[PDB]
């Protein structure tokens, strides 16, 4: 999966669990106060 | 003119397949100095002909780029790519060490200071009256190769003394204290604000267009000072394959000369230097006083990216004085025919921390390097 | 030392060109080594310091 | 450069601060936590 493809490091948690759909939500966008939300629809 | 390089098949890693995304820096026996093995790096590339290198992975969450940024190791530490050929390191100590009839080399370790209050230590493993250490300051600008206090783009401590260095001079400014064999180092590191810096930045961008500058034509190199924007960044950092693995072309600086901005009031030659910086050395954790008041503003206007004047000034091309998520003064650290000192991380193997507020370790920043390479480059991807 | 078994007579003199130059003592033929290059060996860091230490006393 | 013209008079500010954030320490979802802190940030 994306839990070494984006690096072989431990603080490379971030391709596969945070930053996957922060630029998918990104890939729509503009204000600041829907990017907060943006950051919501992962979860 | 050219494509996107695809994925090969050490790139897409399956789920057991624990191997690590960049290929290692393979340890082979150099020398065996404070009784421990110091190990080389064999295949990597080095920083070379003003440029340098940089460890990829193979992305496949975007479009446009199939790489983005990773680093191999989980702290921070010595950077593998400003290194010798000649130079050893160790997974004990982390020490830096040249051969025994090796010369004058240093190492930087890849913290990007740019903001805030930065401190680390920096250990003294061994000094001999044959052997020297210049542990302190130097830029992405400045090399590796040259013992750093050569130029303005770095300052570093004399070994017995304290003869604080700048442009090759020693300056016996602070407490003057040996390093012995159980000594210590600690950069109390104090920078100004990134909005202070930013202001300094149009400062060399308003008083070189226009000021003294009346070559043949200079509008065009007016042009590029006059769009020479505080924060913002003209990246050509693309991805090679090398020694049959994946790594970057990554852009560096070129040497400049010393910013002298005419004040009206001081009749004078005037100098760039940054809201009251403070270089401290803390040898075993005592106040040493403040060496350098001097660090220079420098992020879009003060170094010069590689840029070509002939091929690009015909004509979509980028500008001269921009920025990256690579700039900035770096923890450095010099050795001399085998005299071996280590950088020291977290505040676990911190034995001297001042009372601050504002202790910053490496790894606060090296998380932010982490964090912010990646979206400095989701700005890339549209 | 191991190439100087082949090389040429050629002198020294007071150049015809500037401040001293070398004469070749007799008639060399196409390709033929005159002089091994030979002197010291210091790296680009090193003798960047040298390249302005002596212009800085000016030889 | 358009993007690059119009996201780094905006995005290099805030959000790039909120990424220096959520750098340091990470809960199991971080993602309410930087949510939450740029509605702080309008």
């Amino acid at each position: 999966p994306v839990a070494m493809i984006g690096g072989s490091t431990t603080r490379r948690y971030l391709n596969e669990h945070v930053t996957k759909h922060l630029l998918e939500g990104m890939k729509l966008i503009d204000p600041l106060r829907v990017l907060g939300q943006f950051l919501i629809d992962a979860s | 003119s050219v494509p996107v390089i695809p994925y090969l098949d050490y790139d897409i890693v399956d789920l057991g397949s624990d191997i690590k995304k960049p290929d290692f820096p393979q340890l082979s026996e150099s020398h065996r100095i404070n009784e421990q093995q110091y190990y080389i790096t064999e295949d990597t590339p080095l920083n070379k002909r003003n440029f340098m290198y940089q460890p990829c992975a193979a992305n496949l969450m975007l479009d446009k780029l199939k790489y983005c940024g990773t680093d191999y190791f989980d702290k921070s530490s010595i950077n593998l790519m400003d290194r010798s050929d000649k130079l050893a390191f160790s997974l004990d100590d982390h020490s830096v060490s040249v051969s025994e009839n090796c010369g004058w080399r240093s190492v930087r370790s890849d913290v990007c200071m740019k903001e805030g209050k930065i401190y680390w230590e920096v250990e003294v493993k061994n000094v001999s009256d044959t052997s020297h250490i210049r542990c302190g300051i130097s830029r992405r600008e400045a090399s590796t190769e040259t013992p750093v206090g050569c130029d303005f783009y770095g300052y570093s401590i004399r070994d017995k003394g304290l003869q604080v260095i700048h442009e090759g001079r020693l300056h016996t400014v602070l407490k003057p204290h040996e390093m012995q064999a159980g000594d210590r180092i600690g950069f109390l590191l104090t920078l100004p604000s990134l909005q202070s810096q930013s202001e300094q930045a149009m400062d060399y961008s308003l008083k070189r267009i226009q000021e003294l500058n009346n070559k043949f034509n200079k509008e065009f190199y007016k042009f590029l000072l006059r769009s020479c924007e505080p924060t913002n960044v003209v990246r050509d950092q693309i991805a090679i394959r090398y020694k049959n693995q994946l790594f970057y072309e990554s852009t560096d600086y070129v040497k400049t000369t010393k910013p002298e901005y005419y004040d009206n009031r001081d009749d004078m030659q005037k100098f760039y230097e940054l809201e009251n910086s403070s270089f401290e050395v803390f040898v075993n954790g005592v106040s040493h006083g403040i060496a350098f008041e001097g660090l220079t503003p420098f992020l879009p206007p003060f170094s010069e990216l590689q840029y070509n004047e002939k091929f690009y000034l015909h004509h979509e091309i980028r500008n001269k004085y921009v920025n990256n998520n690579r700039l900035g003064y770096y923890a450095t650290l010099s050795s001399f025919q085998g005299g071996t000192a280590s950088i020291i991380t977290e505040a676990m193997e911190l034995k001297f921390l001042p009372k601050d507020v504002d202790i910053k370790t490496l790894n606060d920043i090296y998380n932010e390097q982490i964090a912010s390479d990646i979206v400095w480059d989701l700005i890339d991807e549209i | 030392n191991q190439l100087t078994k082949r090389k040429k007579p050629v002198t020294f003199a007071r150049s015809a060109i500037h401040n001293w130059g070398l004469y070749a003592l007799e008639p060399i033929a196409a390709k033929e080594m005159i002089i091994e290059y030979v002197g010291e060996s210091i790296r680009q860091p090193v003798a960047e310091m040298r390249e302005k230490r002596y212009i800085k006393s000016g030889i």
